[PDB]
C-alpha cells in the first residue's frame, strides 16, 4: 500500500511534537539512531524525508521517559511505537488511511499525547 | 463399578466437592462439624513417616499439575532427618490457560486443603510451609488468610499438635500472576523475593534447594487428594480408572459448550461422556479439541479422539499428554491461525528472557510470522520458514516454557496446515469472531 | 511510608526465616500498590533500604510482575483477559467497544480520573468468559453489552462493583451456555 | 582420574568438570558466550550445545558448561546436528542486534562478532547464498548512555547474558545491576547513579559483545590498530 | 585492508548541533599518502558506505 507515504509523514509528526514539547519544558530532545538504509546507502538513491529511526526525551537525570522509534523500508508489519521504559506500556501506532495516526482504534493527536508525555515525565522522572 | 471405573455408576463417591456451591463453608467450624480432623488426628497419633509415604507409594497417586511424576517417588528424595529443616510448598499459582480446577478448592473448603498439608507435612517432617497463592485471586486470598488464622487459634495448626510432637504451620504470600512463576524452581526464587527466573537442575530441591534446606513441591489437587487416600486406604483410591492411571481427576471444559465448569469425573474417562453425558453436548460443531492444558497439541474432532481415555498413558501415546484437565473446545466457526495467534501471543508475553532460543526466538521472531500470515500479508515462504524453526526451538531451552508453546504450533501444522496455508498463500486476513453477547 | 505502619512491617518480616530477608519485597510493595494505587520511587527506595538492599534489585524484582503499577492510574483499573477461551467467547470485541467508550487505550487516564485500562493474559476462570477485574475486587464474572453498561454506570454515579449489582446469571463453578 | 573421549580423542579430566572445558582440552571446540573466567557458569546462552554419549546418544543436547563429566563418554561437536542447533543460535541471537559493526568500539574483538562468522552456516553446492531469516523489525532502545565517568552503556546492542550482573553480585558483592522487565522487553539498566564501588569498571572487559564501553577510550581508534603492550600496574603494591 | 599502509583515519565524535557525518563518528583526521600507495582499491570494496572512491585526475605530481 501507499500507507508508507503517510506512515513517514505521520512520522514526521512525531517528532515535530517532540521538539515543541521538548523545548517547552526544558526537557532534552535526543537523536539515538540513523537508519542503516540511509548510513550504508551510496548508490540506492534516497527518498525518505528523515534519517531519524530512533529518538527520545531525556529528563534532568539523563534517563530516557519516553522512546520513539518507527520501522524502516524492510519492515514487513511497519509501525511507529512509542514505550514508556519501566512502567511496561508499550504503544502501537498503525495507520488507518485518512483516519489518522491510530493506536488501535483511537486517533493519536498532540493532545493525547502532550498528556501522555506528561504523565510519563512525572512518574518516571527523578530529577 | 468394579476395578476398572469409569463413568458414572453407583460405586464412585464425589469427595473433593460437595460442599462448593453451597456458601458458608468456609468456617472452621462447619468443617469440624463434617467429621473432618479426624484423619488428621488418625495419622498422627498412629502412623509413622515411612508408612504414610509406603502407603502413598501404592495408591496410585501422581503429580496433578502439568506434570505426571508418580508422588512416591517424589518423596523418596527426601532425606528422612538428619537436622536439615524441610518445607512443603503449596503450589496454587495454577495459572496455565483453560485451567481453574485450583481455583475453588481453595475458596470453599480451605479446611480441608489446610487438613491435607498437616498430613503431608507430617510424612517428609517439613515444619513449614508456604501456600503460594495466585496474586489476583483476591477472595481465595483472604478465605485462606482467614482459614489459616481460625484453624491457628483452635490449635491444630499449631506449634505442637495433640498428644504428639510434630509441629506445623503455613503463610499464604499472594502472588502478582505470571504463569512461569508456577514452575517449580521458579517458585522458589519466587517467594525468596528475588526475580523469578528458575534455577539449574542438578541439585533437586529434594535434594537441596529453598535457601539451602531441602524443599518439596507439590500441587493443590495432589494434596487435596492426599486426604481421601489416608482416610480410606490405598485400595479404596486404586479402584478409580486402570492401573497407572489411578484416582479421580478434576476436569474443566470450555468454548461454546451447553454447560461448561468443573465435572469431577473418574480416570480413564472418554471426553465423549464428558462433552455429552455431562456437559450437555456441544453448541456449535468442533474444529479441534486441546485436551488438557494449554500446554498440550490440539488434536482433530475425530471419533476414535472422543473415545480415547483420559490419562498419562492414553493420550501419551496419541502426541498429547494430559495438562491440568482443562479441555477446550474450538468451534470451526473461527481460524486455526486466529487460534493460534491468540495462544502463542500469550506464551510470548510470559517468557522470562533468560534463554535466547526462547527469548528472542518465540517472542520476537516466530509470532510476527503469525502476525504475518493472519493479516493477509503472508506467503507460503512464512509457513515453510515456521515449519523449520520448530526444531530449533524445543530442544534448546533452559526451562520447559519453550516446549509447551512449541508442540501446539507444531501438532498444529500437520492437522490444520491446510487454512494456515490458504490464509498466507492467498493473501487473505482472518475472519474475526461472531461470539459476543 | 512504613513508617506509621510498624506493626504492619512486624507482620510481614515475622513469617520467614531470618536468612531469608529478601522474601519481604512482594508484599512490602504489594501494600503500597493497594493504598496509593501505583508505586513511586521513593517507596522502592526505601524498601530497598529496608530489606538491607541494593535499590536495583528491588527494581528488577518489582518491575517484573504482571499486577505492579508504575504509572498514573484511575480509580477502576479495567483488566482485560485476553487468552484463548476468553477469544472464543468474544474478549476480543468486548476490548474494541470498552477502549473506543472511554476515548483511551493502555498506560493512560482517562479525563475524569476513574478510568485506566490494561490487558492481562488468562486469569483461569474460561468457563464464564469473559471476565475482567477492576482493581483487585473479585471477578465480574461474564460481560455482555448489559452487564458492561451496568458495570460502567454504577461506577460512575459514584458506586464501586461490590456494593451493586448486575443482571444476568453466572454460576458458582458451572455455569449454562455460551 | 576420569576417561572421557571427545568425538575420537581421549582426555583425562579431574572428576566434576564441566564438559566444556573437557572439549576445549581435547582440542574441539564450541562457541560460548555466557561463561567468563571466575564466574560460575548458569548456562542460559544457549551456545556451547553437544550431544553426549554414555553408547547411546541422548534426546536432548546438554549445555556442556553445565553437565559434570562421567565415565566412557562421548561428547560430539562435529555432528549434523550439532553444527544444526549452533547455526540456529546464531542466528536466533542476531535477530535483534542492531547493526553498527564500523562504528562499533568493540571492533575486532568482539565474541558475538566472531562467533557468528565461526559457526552459521546454513545450507547454501550451487545454490543462492542466504543471509539473516528475520524481516520484522528490529528492538530499538537507547544508546550511548554514560552511567559513570568511567563506563558508557549501549542497551541495544546487549545479548542477554548474565555476566556483567552475575559478576557484580559474586565478586565485589555490590548490585549495581540487574535485569528489568521480562519477555523480549526485557533490557540492562540501573537504579543506582555513578555506579559505587572501586571495582565498577572491570565489567568492560568482561562484556563480550560490545554493549559495555570504556568512555575514557570511546573514539580515539579502533580496536585493532593498538600495539598491546604488557606490563605491570605500579601504583599500588599489589 | 590496505596494502602500503597509506590510509591513516582517526576517528572523533560527532558534534550534535552540526554533524558532519550522519553516523555518530567520524573522520576528524583522514590522510592518504600517493607516494607510498599502490591503487588497489581493496580500499573502496573494503569500504562499507562507499566512502572512498577513486578519481578521474591523475596528473598529480
Ligand atoms: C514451565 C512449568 C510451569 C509450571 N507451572 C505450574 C503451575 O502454575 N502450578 C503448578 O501447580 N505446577 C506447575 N508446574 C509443575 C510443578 O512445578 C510441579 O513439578 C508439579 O506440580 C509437581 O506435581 P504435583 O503438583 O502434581 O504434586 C510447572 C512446571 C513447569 C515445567
Ligand atoms: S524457556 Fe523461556 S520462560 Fe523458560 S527459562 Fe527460558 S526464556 Fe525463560
Ligand atoms: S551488557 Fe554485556 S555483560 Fe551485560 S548482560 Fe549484556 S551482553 Fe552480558
Ligand atoms: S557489538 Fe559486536 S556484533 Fe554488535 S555492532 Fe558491535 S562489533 Fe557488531
Ligand atoms: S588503493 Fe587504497 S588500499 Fe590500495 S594502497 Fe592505495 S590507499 Fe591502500
Ligand atoms: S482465557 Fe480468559 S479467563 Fe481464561
Ligand atoms: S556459555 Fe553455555 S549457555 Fe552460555
Amino acid at each position: 500500500a501507499s500507507s508508507e507515504r503517510e506512515l513517514y509523514e505521520a512520522w514526521v509528526e512525531l517528532l515535530s511534537w517532540m521538539r515543541e514539547y521538548a523545548q517547552a519544558k526544558g526537557v532534552r530532545f535526543e537523536k539515538e539512531a540513523d537508519f542503516p538504509d540511509f548510513i550504508y546507502r551510496m548508490e540506492r538513491p534516497y527518498d525518505l524525508p528523515t534519517t531519524i529511526m530512533t529518538a527520545s526525551l531525556s529528563d534532568g537525570l539523563g534517563e530516557p521517559f519516553l522512546l520513539a522509534d518507527v520501522s524502516p523500508r524492510h519492515a514487513k508489519l511497519k509501525r511507529i511505537g512509542l514505550r514508556l521504559p519501566r512502567a511496561h506500556i508499550h504503544l502501537h501506532a498503525h495507520y488507518e488511511p485518512g483516519k489518522g495516526l491510530v493506536t488501535g482504534k483511537i486517533p493519536l493527536t498532540k493532545e493525547r499525547f502532550f498528556a501522555l508525555a506528561d504523565r510519563a515525565r512525572e512518574a518516571l522522572a527523578f530529577a | 463399578t468394579g476395578p476398572i471405573l469409569s463413568g458414572l455408576d453407583p460405586r464412585f463417591e464425589r469427595t473433593l466437592y460437595a460442599h462448593v456451591g453451597k456458601e458458608g463453608s468456609w468456617t472452621l467450624d462447619y468443617y469440624l462439624r463434617h467429621g473432618g480432623y479426624e484423619t488428621a488426628k488418625r495419622v498422627l497419633k498412629e502412623k509413622t513417616p515411612d508408612e504414610v509415604i509406603e502407603e502413598v507409594k501404592r495408591s496410585g497417586l501422581r503429580g496433578r499439575g502439568g506434570a505426571g511424576f508418580p508422588t512416591g517417588l517424589k518423596w523418596s528424595f527426601m532425606p528422612k532427618d538428619d537436622g536439615k529443616q524441610h518445607y512443603l510448598i503449596c503450589n496454587a499459582d495454577e495459572s496455565e490457560p483453560g485451567s481453574f480446577k485450583d481455583r475453588y478448592i481453595l475458596e470453599d473448603v480451605p479446611h480441608l486443603l489446610i487438613e491435607g498439608m498437616i498430613l503431608a507435612g507430617y510424612a517428609i517432617r517439613a515444619t513449614v510451609g508456604y501456600i503460594y497463592v495466585r496474586g489476583e485471586y483476591r477472595r481465595a486470598a483472604d478465605r485462606l488468610e482467614q482459614a489459616i488464622k481460625e484453624a491457628r487459634a483452635r490449635g491444630y495448626l499449631g506449634k505442637n499438635l495433640f498428644g504428639t510432637d510434630f509441629s506445623f504451620d503455613l503463610h499464604v504470600h499472594r502472588g502478582a500472576g505470571a504463569y512461569i512463576c508456577g514452575e517449580e524452581t521458579a517458585l522458589m526464587n519466587s517467594l525468596e523475593g528475588l526475580r523469578a527466573n528458575p534455577r539449574l537442575k542438578p541439585p533437586f530441591p529434594a535434594q537441596s534447594g529453598l535457601w539451602g534446606k531441602p524443599t518439596t513441591i507439590n500441587n493443590v489437587e495432589t494434596l487435596a487428594s492426599v486426604v481421601p487416600i489416608m482416610e480410606r486406604g490405598a485400595d479404596w483410591f486404586a479402584q478409580m480408572g486402570t492401573e497407572q492411571s489411578k484416582g479421580m481427576k478434576l476436569y474443566q471444559i470450555s468454548g461454546p459448550v451447553k454447560r461448561p465448569g468443573v465435572y469431577e469425573l473418574p480416570m480413564g474417562t472418554t471426553f465423549r461422556e464428558l462433552i455429552y453425558e455431562w456437559a450437555g453436548g456441544p453448541l456449535e460443531p468442533i474444529q479441534a479439541i486441546i485436551p488438557g492444558g494449554s500446554s498440550t497439541p490440539p488434536l482433530p474432532f475425530t471419533e476414535e479422539v472422543l473415545d480415547t481415555p483420559m490419562s498419562y498413558e492414553h493420550l501419551q501415546a496419541k502426541g498429547s499428554m494430559l495438562g491440568t484437565g482443562g479441555v477446550i473446545l474450538i468451534p470451526e466457526r473461527v481460524s486455526m491461525v486466529d487460534a493460534m495467534w491468540n495462544l502463542t501471543r500469550f506464551y510470548a508475553h510470559e517468557s522470562c528472557g533468560k534463554c535466547t532460543p526462547c527469548r528472542e526466538g518465540v517472542a520476537g521472531f516466530m509470532v510476527n510470522l503469525f502476525a504475518k500470515i493472519g493479516t493477509g500479508q503472508g506467503e507460503e515462504k512464512d509457513v515453510e520458514n515456521l515449519e523449520a524453526l520448530l526444531p530449533l526451538i524445543e530442544g534448546r531451552s533452559f526451562c520447559p516454557l519453550a516446549d509447551a508453546a512449541v508442540w501446539p504450533v507444531k501438532g498444529s501444522l500437520r492437522h490444520f496446515k491446510d487454512q494456515y496455508l490458504a490464509l498466507a498463500r492467498e493473501k487473505r486476513p482472518v475472519p474475526r469472531p461472531s461470539l459476543w453477547r | 511510608f512504613f513508617d506509621d505502619k510498624q506493626d504492619f512491617l512486624e507482620e510481614t518480616f515475622a513469617k520467614y526465616p531470618p536468612e531469608g530477608r529478601r522474601a519481604a519485597i512482594m508484599p512490602l510493595l504489594r501494600r503500597v500498590q493497594q493504598e496509593e494505587g501505583w508505586i513511586r520511587p521513593e517507596r522502592i527506595e526505601e524498601i530497598a533500604r529496608l530489606v538491607g538492599t541494593t535499590p536495583t534489585e528491588v527494581m528488577g524484582v518489582a518491575s517484573f510482575y504482571s499486577y505492579y503499577q508504575f504509572v498514573p492510574t484511575g480509580k477502576y483499573h479495567l483488566q482485560v483477559c485476553a487468552t484463548l477461551s476468553c477469544k472464543l467467547a468474544g474478549a476480543e470485541e468486548l476490548w474494541d467497544y470498552l477502549t473506543e467508550t472511554l476515548g483511551i487505550g493502555p498506560g493512560e487516564v482517562t479525563p475524569d480520573g476513574l478510568f485506566s485500562v490494561q490487558k492481562v493474559e488468562c486469569l483461569g476462570s474460561c468457563h464464564t468468559a469473559p471476565v475482567i477485574q477492576v482493581n483487585d475486587e473479585p471477578y465480574v464474572e461474564c460481560v455482555t453489552r448489559a452487564r458492561l453498561e451496568a458495570l460502567l454506570a454504577g461506577l460512575r454515579a459514584g458506586k464501586r462493583l461490590e456494593e451493586i449489582e448486575l443482571p444476568g446469571k453466572c454460576g458458582h463453578h458451572v455455569h449454562e451456555v455460551e | 582420574m576420569v576417561r572421557v573421549k571427545v568425538n575420537d580423542r581421549i582426555v583425562e579430566v579431574p572428576p566434576g568438570t564441566s564438559v566444556m572445558d573437557a572439549v576445549f582440552h581435547a582440542g574441539y571446540d564450541v562457541p560460548l558466550f555466557c561463561s567468563e573466567k571466575h564466574l560460575s557458569p548458569i548456562g542460559a546462552c544457549r551456545m556451547c550445545l553437544v550431544r553426549i554419549g554414555l553408547i547411546q546418544w541422548q534426546p536432548k543436547l546438554a549445555a556442556s558448561c553445565v553437565t559434570a563429566v562421567a565415565d566412557g563418554m562421548v561428547v560430539d561437536t562435529l555432528s549434523d546436528v550439532v553444527r544444526e542447533a549452533q547455526a540456529g543460535m546464531v542466528e536466533f541471537t542476531l535477530l535483534n542486534h542492531p547493526l553498527d559493526c564500523p562504528t562499533c568500539d568493540k571492533g575486532g574483538a568482539c565474541e558475538l562478532q566472531d562467533r557468528t562468522v565461526e559457526y552459521g552456516l546454513y545450507e547454501k553446492p550451487l545454490e543462492l547464498p542466504v543471509y539473516t531469516r528475520f524481516e520484522f523489525t528490529r528492538r530499538h532502545v537507547d544508546k550511548h548512555h554514560p552511567l559513570s565517568p568511567f563506563v558508557i552503556l549501549d542497551r541495544e546492542r546487549c545479548i542477554h547474558c548474565k555476566r556483567c550482573v552475575r559478576y557484580f553480585e559474586e565478586v565485589p558483592g555490590d548490585e549495581v545491576l540487574d535485569f528489568i522487565e521480562r519477555g523480549v522487553h526485557t533490557f540492562i539498566g540501573t537504579m543506582d547513579f555513578g555506579l559505587p564501588s572501586g571495582f565498577s569498571g572491570n565489567i568492560t572487559d568482561i562484556c563480550p559483545v560490545g554493549a559495555l564501553l570504556d568512555l575514557t577510550a570511546r573514539f580515539r581508534a579502533r580496536n585493532w590498530e593498538m600495539e598491546e603492550t604488557p606490563t605491570t600496574c605500579a601504583l599500588c603494591p599489589v | 585492508a590496505c596494502p602500503a599502509y597509506a590510509i591513516y583515519v582517526e576517528p572523533a565524535e560527532n558534534d550534535p548541533e552540526n554533524p558532519v557525518s550522519a553516523g555518530e563518528r567520524y573522520a576528524k583526521v583522514y590522510e592518504i599518502n600517493m607516494l607510498r600507495c599502490i591503487f588497489c582499491g581493496l580500499c573502496e570494496e573494503a569500504c562499507p558506505t562507499g566512502a572512498i572512491v577513486l578519481g578521474y585526475d591523475f596528473e598529480m605530481a
